[PDB]
């Protein structure tokens, strides 16, 4: 009672009320999942503030299932023009800053009433206020095109850019001692999508390994980086977990999924006449952590190593003065401000397990938080809308890719399914069925490829020009003759500038 | 029931008194203080209706912007929709409009502009910033204040509006500014508050400046942060800036300054208010630190009021009576305090502290003016003092004997304040 007197006087009686208003759509929120129940039926409903559920993920979660899952599928169709919808999105932060500040609160005046379930963990929903920002701040930069003398890259982005012009067979122009094979390309274009796709730094990049790329156990479109940290890289208190997702995107040259298994058919089998590739791995011996987890995820030096440093600083030398772009050295290489959040070992056993909770008629798990990962993290680090948030925009698919073509690239998968598949290691029939959904990702963005950039070095096989692959390579392309803009989309801002296959083409430099 | 009729016939005092009491509140539909909301275990939510479906469709687009606080427990707003229509022409609301312009707005606070169902209207809020009252100035000046001046010309000016930014859009500010423009109403406002809820400053407060020179009957100015404190009506060290400062012309025209909810307002080495070289009364209203030794205090001012503050430092008036008459503190404290309590000091109760003075036998009457003119040294010309609810007094309190009499010093709520002593 002693801070009751404070309490009140820190708010003006306007934003007391609004704040009261915002965490009674909180608890409202509460009651309607069953996450607190409900004291009786058909009377005055009311919960005591000294059991009261305020968590960091708890919030976040009504931020989510309210305020950005904004489908709306009676009145959805309100958000055409620029200028409604950048106010209402703007109108969507100033509310996730003000039911923020609202919902700490809420947690600050359960403590006075002794409440041990009100902890707020308030770097997290200050990274999740960090997030929506810089995705709103980056509308803003799409909507002002006079900021500055620097109007084309308010137009075009560093990733478009980087990806469409390392995707060039050709290196006439780009550099001559330095990105001679496409396979070499192809692993920067990993590092770089890695490195755009997943904000990490440099040693998180160099801690990749194949077995610590899992799947989607709910969406099985997405590529799991469990970034598994137990009581030594500094830090004590064993389990911090920081989940990762990778998303196959609109367009097949900015696909990290694309290229990864680009690189990896380059690795594995690459040129039959010029460069012998690295080979098809064991997965016969594989003990649960030796082998998948002592291969990288590109090769250096040696053919188990994971490549040097300063190769990659001239490597983003090279390409950003190729490309006109002004490097900078945090920007590419130290920790990101701006990170996925990693969990603690408390929480990701009390939240996430569904078996603790099964007083809740919803679990987190099943439709805000894919793969244990948070859904607006995921989609923006992504580039993508998270505001639709249960639609099927990547699943949008013409003319799909046959199971005949399947089966004609890489047939150990194939092998080891006529092999014992049950009887291998987990992790060996884990990366067979991830080479399944990067083979079917690729196989669907090959005809692409073919057809932008047919001299690449995937097609210097003679077993290509048959009839079935160029068959479905032209079932594909027939749809682009004559449209003067692209069919797939690009990115969520830039789908009305760069569509056209003008601007498109001037992306590239050689051969535009 | 009761009876309005039987009421209007009692006289203006007794309704006056009514009127001081209800503070603002004319509705049954009011929210709940924010005092038993927290002191309370249960939290009380919502959770069918017929006539409010066709209320909440028509009369609430109208009142969404100053009533979708109040989303929490509809049946506020559902019940509320019937006092909207009626409330407002009430007679014994008018009665109240009409008892507080009787006495130059001391009843209820503080009628504002706002810009309501495209009209701009006046509004009255309540201390919950509820409003109950909206009348447009053709309708106010009508029927409540054409109604009390029958013929006495010095009541058919109504100089006492405030305009409060924060309490609506800077695109609200903007058309207020304009229609308030077009009409000759800058006359009619009496005091303007402001918002902001590394010098920048906002596009509504940017509007207010620079129609604030064509006021001509603004005092009372005040400011509700700190980082717009520090920047539009401190010194800041700055003399000579044209734009973006607040147009020192209109900083002769104000009587007092209100400074609502802060931390600190000497941030920097001096809470300077060297302009605004015609102020009277300074009220800091909820800030919670502030040192008598950092205010640099006009010409003339004289009242310096003070709420809801959390520690307050003093004018180090001890560290220059010591001097004086050239003794310890611990000697001081024991030797030279009398504690006379005699018959007026007990008028006004103060059973918590406790009031102390010097001597007359230690002292000879000489070095006695002396000690006077060291506090008087200190205060420079003020009169009002008004210590409310208050913590932690770091130097001791001291007052003079001039003004410790006829309770022009005032100390209201007294928990942890204590030993003031009078010299």
């Amino acid at each position: 009672e002693d801070r009751f007197q404070e309490l009140v006087d820190s708010l003006k009686p306007r934003t007391a009320h609004q704040y009261k208003t915002y965490y009674t759509k909180y608890i409202q929120w509460c009651q309607l999942n069953q996450i607190i129940p409900t004291p009786e039926d058909n009377s005055v409903n009311s919960v005591p503030y000294k059991d009261l559920p305020i968590s960091a993920e708890l919030i976040h979660w009504f931020l989510l299932d309210t305020l950005i899952t904004d489908d709306k599928p009676g009145e959805k169709r309100e958000e055409t023009e620029d200028l409604d919808e950048e106010e209402e999105n703007s109108f969507k932060i100033a509310t996730l800053k003000k039911i923020i500040g609202s919902l700490n609160f809420l947690s600050k005046l359960c403590k006075v009433h002794e409440n041990p379930n009100a902890n707020i963990d308030t770097k997290y929903l200050e990274s999740v206020t960090k997030l929506h920002t810089h995705w709103i701040d980056s509308q803003k930069a799409i909507t002002t095109n006079e900021t500055n003398n620097t109007n084309t890259q308010v137009l075009c982005p560093p990733l478009l850019k980087v990806s469409l012009n390392l995707w060039n067979p050709e290196t006439n122009h780009l550099s001559e001692k330095f990105f001679k094979t496409c396979s070499e390309k192809l692993r920067f274009l990993v590092d770089f999508q890695l490195r755009s796709y997943l904000n990490l730094s440099f040693e998180e990049r160099s801690k990749i390994r194949f077995g610590s790329l899992k799947l989607g156990k709910r969406d099985r479109d997405a590529i799991i980086y469990h970034k598994v940290t137990h009581s030594a890289e500094k830090k004590d208190t064993p389990g911090h977990h920081q989940l990762l997702a990778l998303l196959p995107q609109d367009c097949p040259f900015i696909c990290p999924q694309t290229t990864l298994a680009a690189y990896l058919y380059l690795r594995f089998y690459g040129i039959p006449s010029v460069s012998k590739g690295d080979g098809f791995p064991n997965l016969n011996a594989d003990e649960n952590g030796s082998l998948l987890q002592d291969i990288p995820i590109l090769r250096g030096k040696s053919l188990t190593t994971y490549p040097r440093e300063e190769t990659f600083s001239n490597y983003y030398t090279t390409v950003f003065r190729y490309c006109h772009l002004p490097y900078k050295r945090r920007e590419y290489f130290n920790k990101c401000n701006l990170v996925y959040p990693t969990w603690d070992e408390d929480t990701f056993r009390t939240f996430f397990n569904e078996e603790n909770h099964g007083n809740w008629l919803e679990q987190p798990e099943a439709f805000a938080f894919p793969d244990k990962i948070p859904f607006d993290f995921k989609k923006i680090m992504n580039f993508k809308s998270p505001y639709t948030s249960y639609s099927t925009n990547a699943k949008k698919d013409p003319f799909p890719p046959p199971k005949d073509l399947l089966v004609q690239i890489f047939p150990e998968i194939d092998e080891y399914k006529r092999h014992d598949y049950e009887g291998l290691s987990q992790n060996s029939r884990d990366f067979l069925d991830l080479m399944e959904v990067l083979r079917e990702r690729f196989l669907s963005n090959l005809p692409w490829i073919y057809k932008f950039f047919p001299n690449h070095d995937i097609f210097q096989d003679p077993i290509f020009g048959n009839s079935d692959f160029q068959s479905y390579f032209n079932d594909k392309t027939i749809h682009s003759k004559g449209s003067p803009i692209l069919s797939f989309d690009i990115l969520p801002g830039f789908n009305k500038i760069y569509k056209n296959k003008t601007n498109f083409y001037s992306l590239l430099i050689e051969r535009p | 029931s009761f009876n309005p009729v039987r009421f209007l016939e009692l006289p203006i005092d007794i309704r006056k008194e009514v009127y001081f009491h209800l503070d603002g509140n004319f509705c049954g539909a009011h929210p709940y203080p924010i005092d038993i909301l927290y002191k309370s275990n249960d939290v009380e939510l919502p959770g069918r209706s017929k006539r409010s479906k066709k209320l909440l469709r028509y009369m609430y687009p109208v009142f969404a912007t100053y009533l979708n606080i109040f989303e929490y427990s509809p049946q506020l707003i559902e019940k509320w929709l019937e006092y909207a229509f009626w409330l407002r022409y009430d007679c014994l609301v008018l009665d109240c409009f009409k008892v507080n312009h009787l006495y130059d707005g001391t009843l209820i606070d503080a009628l504002e502009w706002t810009y309501l169902d495209n009209e701009l209207r006046l509004a009255y809020f309540n201390k919950a910033s509820m409003l109950e009252v909206w009348y447009t100035f053709k309708e106010y000046k009508k029927w409540v204040i054409d109604s009390v001046a029958f013929d006495e010309l010095d009541l058919l000016n109504v100089s006492n509006i405030q305009f409060n930014i924060d309490n609506l859009t800077p695109q609200l500010v903007d058309k207020c500014l304009s229609i308030l423009e077009q009409k000759d109403l800058f006359a009619t406002i009496g005091e303007v508050q402001f918002g902001q809820d590394n010098q920048l400053t906002s596009i509504s407060v940017i509007r207010t400046i620079r129609s604030m020179e064509s006021m001509k009957s603004l005092r009372k100015i005040t400011v509700r942060g700190e980082k717009l404190y520090e920047l539009l009506i401190n010194f800041h060290g700055f003399r000579d800036n044209p734009g973006k400062t607040i147009s020192y012309i209109v900083k002769r025209r104000i009587n007092e300054i209100r400074l609502s909810r802060m931390n600190q307002i000497s941030r920097t080495g001096l809470a300077d208010f060297t302009r605004w070289d015609n102020l009277q009364k300074l009220v800091l209203s909820r800030v919670a630190y502030i040192d008598l030794n950092s205010i640099v205090f006009p010409k003339n001012f004289k009242s310096l009021t003070m709420k809801r503050v959390s520690k307050i430092k003093w004018w180090n008036i001890e560290e220059n009576i010591l001097k004086e008459l050239k003794v310890d503190k611990r000697t001081f404290k024991s030797l030279y305090i009398k504690e006379d309590d005699s018959k007026f000091t007990k008028f006004f109760n103060l059973r918590h502290t406790r009031i102390k003075e010097l001597d007359k036998s230690e002292i000879n009457q000489i070095t006695y003016l002396r000690c006077q003119a060291i506090v008087w040294l200190s205060f420079r010309t003020l009169n009002h003092i008004k210590l409310q609810n208050v913590s932690e007094v770091f130097n001791n309190i001291i007052v003079p004997r001039a003004l410790f009499d006829s309770k022009r010093v005032e100390i209201y709520r007294c928990e942890k304040i204590s030993q003031v002593l009078v010299i």
